């Protein structure tokens, strides 16, 4: 995918991973001590049996679930978004209910949701995780990877990419000489921004064109008006 | 009223299919054929998949990038089956004894053979570097699996009447789409956890209602045994 | 005179020479000793030299089986300008044995021909020099020996007639395989590997006892050229006409060629033909022109597993080519892709029609199907989907179905794979199906039943102003905010406490509510626990003290009481007098605040 970085250890302590049948498929995030949320099109058709999905919080290498920071859980409950569509691509984010609760240490924290009203300009930089590739295709990395990314305003990411609607309910991440992107290979995490002194779930990783091609935007799925959806489930 | 003739197989790339130790590959310059592994110095593969010069690699991900975790010894003897028939591509099944002990790690292992016959139904792993595109030539290079489930004996028998026999199983109930390019050589089929046989040919790349054959290898399982006793 | 390893000296040990270099027909050593035969003690016939114009040689273990792995090598010389013809009767071996002949002596030689466990036939090497390189792989009894007779020839007296026929029965007849070529055509006898690929038989005799020639048949993986090649041709004064006989049969058969050369440069192709012609032997006819010496070629391109080329049978006469009376070959019909696109099927049905197969259900559905079914229901009234048989692939194949009558569709569930799955009810009077289907493994399909009515998920409410929890449960009073499990959902648990007229999200005033009516609080006296209590109740992170601002209210103020436990008691009795508003104040939960000490990339 080209961009990844090495990633300390703590350095996201609210990036989970999900496994369905013994292989890293998506990723999540920590937002609450038993909901996790993750993207509605890599978990879409595997929601009759919850029981299949492995979530491994506090994860920090593909063939290192050793550690004692790292506590595994299972997944209850799933339930998607009812806006998605799979046709435009539009609202791709689901809840995952862990099995009983998680507790809160050093490696494994929550983070923020946007609160209202809270929209990040364009052009700010903003870290991205997941487990990605180094090349396009294949090649899975081992090691986490981080990147910095400035947001793409979304007038320029539909006329950059005149193949979906985008609207307002996704927010576009890229560059124009590209080299940076998290959009295809694996999830593995959502798009993070932080302001003030705190990070925030400002995206979660979405579909794409082309990993660090020129004009590509990356698409991430918009949670700032997604948080009442949230939070209904939160609690 | 001119064609192509081009399809694709469904998707069965997952994570590179890791955690598999049981898989290795022959290499004689290239990827032709697959096998498992069931001791530190026997394989079991494909009888018809016989070279003169074959390199055994374990635990491999890739076939073109080496990651350091590949463990490459060169084949030191050949068995085939003394009834291997070339006509019917029955008795396909054979063994190759490797130069030195293998390590056996976390991407190097081995697998029990089996101790009773396969049922129909029953849930199977097919593990090899097939070929999964989703349009042109784009066969990737790493590892895949797709479950398969065992058929009855008697759909297996008209599905290829007078080349299917007692040591035969179909594939599955998998059509398998109109894909006609071939990937699968050899590629171990573990039922249950145990290696209940081996990839021997099919009627194309698994064509639509026409499922492949598969060498049962229960049967097989005193001659293996055997071969192992006398060529310790 | 030490050599260095790899390296072996001379008899006279003067000078070190690599070992390949020994016994192999180039005279390196000073004293010419490295070619002596008994030097080269092979053991297998005590000669390694073959000078005379015919002869044969054995191998090792002539009156019984071997039993130990021995190296043979056979060099035989003949005048400048002479080929030597190999021919074979039977051979058979234990499987690991290669005679490997090769072309010339020395270094040079690249390859002529391997064949193990089957007669090799009639083997023609264009060269004075022949060499065999005999090797056992195994610890097994294999064959007793390998012999091999030949006959010296002038070669280039050949006729057209001998150079150009060839039935595929005394090998490859006087034709030489290409050396820039990435594989070597293979003479197998009867059927080979690739079922559905290949010839099963030979064209010439009619049943698998015939040889034929044909691309590799190895479970290869990889784009191979392949190339055969004919002596030059001399001039004639009549046209002459090509006969041949091709077996194109695969689903990957990329194309077949002749590209005939000539030494004038002036390279034509006089026969193409690509694709699957079936599983017959086609007639090829070619007609032949360019006196000047000239090269029959045959070069077929190899695509990867399952594209087997055959050629057998071919044969020359003069004149000009009669009128074919074998058709001319067509391609296979070939599934065809009649554009697939999406069926649509139904799209609306009402109440009296209920029951409906998805598209052929009885025997499987369409690949790329985008069926919708659009489920209208009178108003008010719900609609149950109650599946009643459900057989889908597994993760690719998904029945979606949604809520309709607004462009903003609600994703209801999501049903996929096989066995039986639970209904699904709808919040309005429309419910769409969706149907979304893959191009491979089709199952049988799913049917539903399209039940209508009243409430149909909806419990009935309870009586006497009793409170409903979303499992349908009677809560009247017990579980009102009271902190109990009576219902799983935790509906009848929500929150009775929140901010009222506050400054930011996290400010605001006291609102609590005991049953059904919110009020304000008294909080005459404040500690650090009470502040934890209505932080743990709001959902929020740790808190601190507050004060009130100005008694600006003076109604129904319910004191708070507070227990070691952590428990709220909500006392309604006024027993206090000038009650104020008080504030309340809390901070959010700790959030993934960073702490590695993560350095700092430029790039
Ligand atoms: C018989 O075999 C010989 C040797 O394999 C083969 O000769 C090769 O032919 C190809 C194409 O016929 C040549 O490739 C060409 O190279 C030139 C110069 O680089 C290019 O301009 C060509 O591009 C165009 O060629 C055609 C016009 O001539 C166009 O119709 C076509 O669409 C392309 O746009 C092409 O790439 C190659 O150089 C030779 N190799 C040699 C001469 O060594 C020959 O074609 C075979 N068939 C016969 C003789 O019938
Ligand atoms: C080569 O392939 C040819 C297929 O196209 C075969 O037929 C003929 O071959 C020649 C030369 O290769 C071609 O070239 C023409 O030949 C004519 C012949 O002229 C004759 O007639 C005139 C007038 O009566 C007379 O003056 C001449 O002496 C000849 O008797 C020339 O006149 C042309 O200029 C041209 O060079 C022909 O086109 C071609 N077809 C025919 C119908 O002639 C040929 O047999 C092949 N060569 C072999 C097999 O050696
Ligand atoms: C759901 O069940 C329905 C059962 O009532 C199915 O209705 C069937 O529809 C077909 C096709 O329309 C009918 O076959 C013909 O229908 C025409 C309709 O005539 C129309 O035009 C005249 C013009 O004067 C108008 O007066 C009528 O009101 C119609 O608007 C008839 O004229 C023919 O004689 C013939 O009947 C079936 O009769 C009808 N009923 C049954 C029991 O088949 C409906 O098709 C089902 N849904 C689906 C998707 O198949
Ligand atoms: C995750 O967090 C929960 C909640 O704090 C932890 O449960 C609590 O664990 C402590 C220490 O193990 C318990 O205290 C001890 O309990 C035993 C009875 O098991 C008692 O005999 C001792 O005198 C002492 O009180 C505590 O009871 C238990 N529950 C609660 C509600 O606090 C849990 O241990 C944590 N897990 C991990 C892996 O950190
Ligand atoms: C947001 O991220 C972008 C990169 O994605 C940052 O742009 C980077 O800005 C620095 C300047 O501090 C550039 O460094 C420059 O390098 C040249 C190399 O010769 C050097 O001569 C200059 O003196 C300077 O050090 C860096 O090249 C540039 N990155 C790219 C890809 O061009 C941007 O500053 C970040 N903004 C914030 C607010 O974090
Ligand atoms: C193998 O057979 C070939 C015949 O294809 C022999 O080649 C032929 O050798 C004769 C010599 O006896 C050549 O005749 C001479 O040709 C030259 C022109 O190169 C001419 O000036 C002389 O007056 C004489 O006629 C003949 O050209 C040559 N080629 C053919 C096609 O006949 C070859 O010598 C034989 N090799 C042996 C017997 O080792
Ligand atoms: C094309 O077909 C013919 C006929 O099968 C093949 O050989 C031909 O055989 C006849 C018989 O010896 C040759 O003599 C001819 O006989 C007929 C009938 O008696 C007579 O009417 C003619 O005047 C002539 O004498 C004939 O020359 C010979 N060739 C042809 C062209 O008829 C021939 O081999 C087949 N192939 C080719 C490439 O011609
Ligand atoms: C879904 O479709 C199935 C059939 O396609 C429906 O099953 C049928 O349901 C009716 C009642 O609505 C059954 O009739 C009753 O059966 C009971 C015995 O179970 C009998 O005691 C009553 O006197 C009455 O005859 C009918 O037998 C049953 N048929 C089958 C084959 O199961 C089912 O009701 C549909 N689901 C709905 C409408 O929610
Ligand atoms: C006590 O609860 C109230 C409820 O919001 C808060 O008190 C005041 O909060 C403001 C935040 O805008 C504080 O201003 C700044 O606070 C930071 C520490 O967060 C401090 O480093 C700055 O120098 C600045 O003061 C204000 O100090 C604070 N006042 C008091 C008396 O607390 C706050 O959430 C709670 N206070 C604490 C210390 O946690
Ligand atoms: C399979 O193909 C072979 C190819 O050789 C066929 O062999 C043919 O055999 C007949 C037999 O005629 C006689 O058979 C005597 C032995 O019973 C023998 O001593 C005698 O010399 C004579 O050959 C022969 O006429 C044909 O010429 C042979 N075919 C060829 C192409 O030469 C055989 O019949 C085929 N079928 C089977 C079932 O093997
Ligand atoms: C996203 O889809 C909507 C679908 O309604 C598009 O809305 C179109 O808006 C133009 C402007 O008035 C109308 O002329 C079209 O008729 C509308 N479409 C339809 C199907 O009615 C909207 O433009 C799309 N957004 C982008 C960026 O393409
Ligand atoms: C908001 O940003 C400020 C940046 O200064 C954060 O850090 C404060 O830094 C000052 C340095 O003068 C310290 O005295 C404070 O104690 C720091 N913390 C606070 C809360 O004042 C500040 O932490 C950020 N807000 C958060 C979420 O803490
Ligand atoms: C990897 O696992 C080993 C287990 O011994 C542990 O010591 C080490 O800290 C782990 N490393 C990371 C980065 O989790
Ligand atoms: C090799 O030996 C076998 C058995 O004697 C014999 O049939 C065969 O003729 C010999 N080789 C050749 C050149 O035929
Ligand atoms: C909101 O403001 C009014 C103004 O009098 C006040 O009386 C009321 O108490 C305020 N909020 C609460 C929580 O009571
Ligand atoms: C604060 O006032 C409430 C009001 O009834 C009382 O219950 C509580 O005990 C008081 N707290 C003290 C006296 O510490």
């Amino acid at each position: 995918i080209v961009g990844g970085s090495n990633a300390k250890e703590g350095a996201w302590p609210w990036v989970v991973g999900l496994y369905y049948g013994g292989r890293l498929l998506c990723g999540a995030s920590l937002v609450s001590s038993d909901w996790l949320v993750s993207a509605a099109a890599c978990v879409y058709g595997r929601n009759l049996e919850p029981s299949k999905w492995t979530a491994i919080l506090g994860l920090h290498m593909k063939s290192n679930l050793t550690s004692p920071q790292t506590v595994p859980r299972l997944i209850d409950e799933i339930v998607i978004n009812p806006h998605y569509n799979r046709r435009r691509k539009d609202n791709a984010i689901a809840m995952m209910h862990l099995e009983f609760k998680v507790n809160y240490t050093d490696y494994i924290q929550p983070i923020c949701l946007p609160e209202e009203n809270q929209v990040f300009p364009p052009g700010r930089n903003c870290s991205i995780a997941g487990w990605g590739t180094v090349v396009y295709q294949g090649t899975t990395a081992n090691i986490l990877q981080e990147a910095d990314v400035p947001l793409l305003s979304n007038e320029r990411c539909q006329q950059q990419m005149p193949e979906y609607n985008i609207t307002e309910n996704m927010i576009c991440a890229g560059y124009e000489e590209g080299g940076i992107d998290s959009c295809q290979g694996d999830a593995g995490g959502p798009l993070m921004c932080q302001e003030n002194n705190r990070w925030f779930l400002a995206g979660v990783t979405s579909f794409g064109y082309k990993c660090a091609l020129p004009n590509r935007p990356g698409v991430y799925a918009r949670v700032s008006r997604f948080t009442e959806w949230i939070q209904s489930f939160l609690h | 009223a001119p064609f192509d003739d081009d399809d694709k197989i469904v998707g069965g790339y997952n994570c590179e299919e890791n955690s598999v130790p049981y898989q290795v590959s022959l290499n004689s310059g290239y990827h032709f054929c697959g096998g498992s592994l069931i001791n530190e110095q026997w394989v079991v593969s494909a009888g018809h998949c016989y070279k003169s010069r074959i390199q055994v690699r374990l635990g491999e991900h890739n076939i073109e990038v080496l990651e350091g975790n590949e463990q490459f010894i060169n084949a030191a003897k050949i068995i085939r089956h003394p009834q291997y028939d070339r006509k019917t591509l029955n008795n396909d099944i054979m063994l190759i004894k490797l130069s030195s002990r293998a390590v056996i790690n976390a991407r190097v292992s081995t697998i029990s053979l089996p101790t009773a016959p396969p049922a129909t139904g029953t849930k199977c792993l097919i593990s090899g570097w097939g070929n999964t595109a989703s349009s042109g030539a784009d066969y990737p290079d790493e590892l895949q699996c797709l479950d398969a489930p065992v058929l009855s004996q008697a759909k297996c028998e008209a599905s290829y009447p007078g080349k299917i026999t007692s040591n035969m199983f179909c594939v599955g109930f998998l059509e398998g789409g109109k894909d006609s390019c071939q990937g699968d050589s050899g590629g171990p089929v573990v039922c249950n956890g145990q290696l209940q046989g081996v990839v021997s040919w099919g009627d194309g790349c698994a064509q639509k209602n026409k499922p492949g054959v598969y060498t049962k290898v229960y049967n097989y399982v005193k001659w293996i045994k055997n071969t192992i006793a006398a060529n310790s | 005179i030490e050599c260095l390893p790899g390296s072996s000296p001379c008899t006279d040990a003067l000078t070190c020479i690599k070992a390949d270099l020994f016994c192999d027909g180039e005279v390196n050593c000073p004293d010419g000793s490295d070619e002596d035969n008994k030097m080269c003690a092979t053991v297998c016939d005590g000669r390694f030299l073959l000078t005379g114009s015919s002869g044969s040689f054995q191998a090792t273990h002539y009156p019984k089986p071997s039993e130990t792995s021995v190296v043979c090598q056979w060099i035989i010389r003949v005048n400048q300008g002479l080929s030597i013809k190999l021919s074979f009767d039977d051979f058979n071996t234990y499987y690991t044995d290669i005679l490997d002949i090769y072309e010339g002596v020395g270094s040079s030689k690249i390859l002529r021909a391997s064949i193990w466990e089957t007669n090799p036939g009639t083997i023609r090497i264009f060269s004075n020099q022949v060499t065999a390189t005999f090797l056992i792989e195994s610890d097994e009894s294999d064959y007793v020996g390998f012999n091999a007779t030949y006959t010296a020839f002038n070669s280039s007296e050949l006729n057209n007639y001998e150079k150009i026929n060839c039935n595929f029965e005394d090998g490859f007849c006087f034709w030489v395989q290409d050396l820039n070529d990435d594989n070597e055509w293979e003479r197998i006898q009867g059927s080979t590997f690739s079922p559905f690929t290949g010839p099963n038989f030979d064209h010439t005799f009619g049943n698998a006892s015939g040889f034929y020639i044909s691309t590799p048949t190895g479970p290869g993986g990889r784009q191979e050229r392949v190339g055969l090649l004919s002596l030059p041709l001399d001039p004639t004064l009549e046209p002459a006409c090509l006969s041949f006989w091709y077996h194109m049969y695969g689903e990957n058969v990329h194309k077949l060629s002749i590209n005939i050369s000539n030494d004038q440069n002036m390279e034509k192709t006089v026969f193409q033909k690509e694709g699957n012609y079936g599983d017959n032997w086609n007639y090829g006819q070619v007609t032949l022109n360019e006196t000047v010496k000239f090269k029959v070629a045959f070069n077929a391109f190899k695509n990867k597993i399952l594209s087997d080329i055959a050629l057998d049978d071919i044969s020359l006469t003069y004149g000009i080519c009669n009128g074919s009376l074998y058709p001319e070959p067509t391609l296979v019909p070939t599934p065809p892709p009649e554009l697939p696109t999406d069926c649509g099927g139904p799209f609306e049905l009402w109440e009296p029609n209920t029951t409906f197969s998805s598209t052929n259900f009885p025997n499987s559905y369409p690949n790329l199907a985008f069926c919708v079914w659009i489920l209208n229901a009178q108003k008010g009234k719900n609609i149950q989907l109650h599946f009643q048989e459900f057989d889908l692939e597994n993760i690719n194949d998904v029945v979606e179905i949604r809520d309709g009558e607004e462009a903003d569709s609600l994703l209801l569930a999501v049903y996929t794979g096989p066995g039986p799955v639970k209904d699904v009810f709808s919040t309005t009077n429309r419910m769409t199906v969706l149907l979304i289907t893959n191009d491979v493994l089709a199952r049988g399909g799913f049917k539903a039943n399209f039940t209508t009515g009243y409430h149909l998920g909806i419990p009935e409410p309870c009586k006497a102003d009793h409170f409903q929890c979303k499992n349908g449960e009677c809560v009247p009073l017990v579980n009102l905010c009271d902190g109990h499990l009576h219902c799983e959902d935790g509906s009848d648990e929500a929150d009775c406490v929140r901010f009222f007229n506050g400054t930011t999200n996290n400010n605001g005033l006291v609102r609590f509510r005991i049953q059904s009516i919110w009020h304000t609080a008294c909080a005459e006296n404040w500690t650090t626990q009470i502040s934890n209590d209505v932080c743990q109740l709001l959902g929020l992170g740790s808190g601190n003290s507050s004060k009130p601002i100005f008694p600006t209210d003076g109604g129904p103020f319910v004191k708070l009481n507070t227990a070691p436990d952590g428990h709220l008691i909500l006392t309604p009795s006024q027993q206090c007098l000038q009650d104020s508003l008080i504030r309340l104040q809390c901070n959010h939960k700790s959030c993934g605040k960073k702490l590695a000490a993560q350095d700092i990339t430029p790039k």
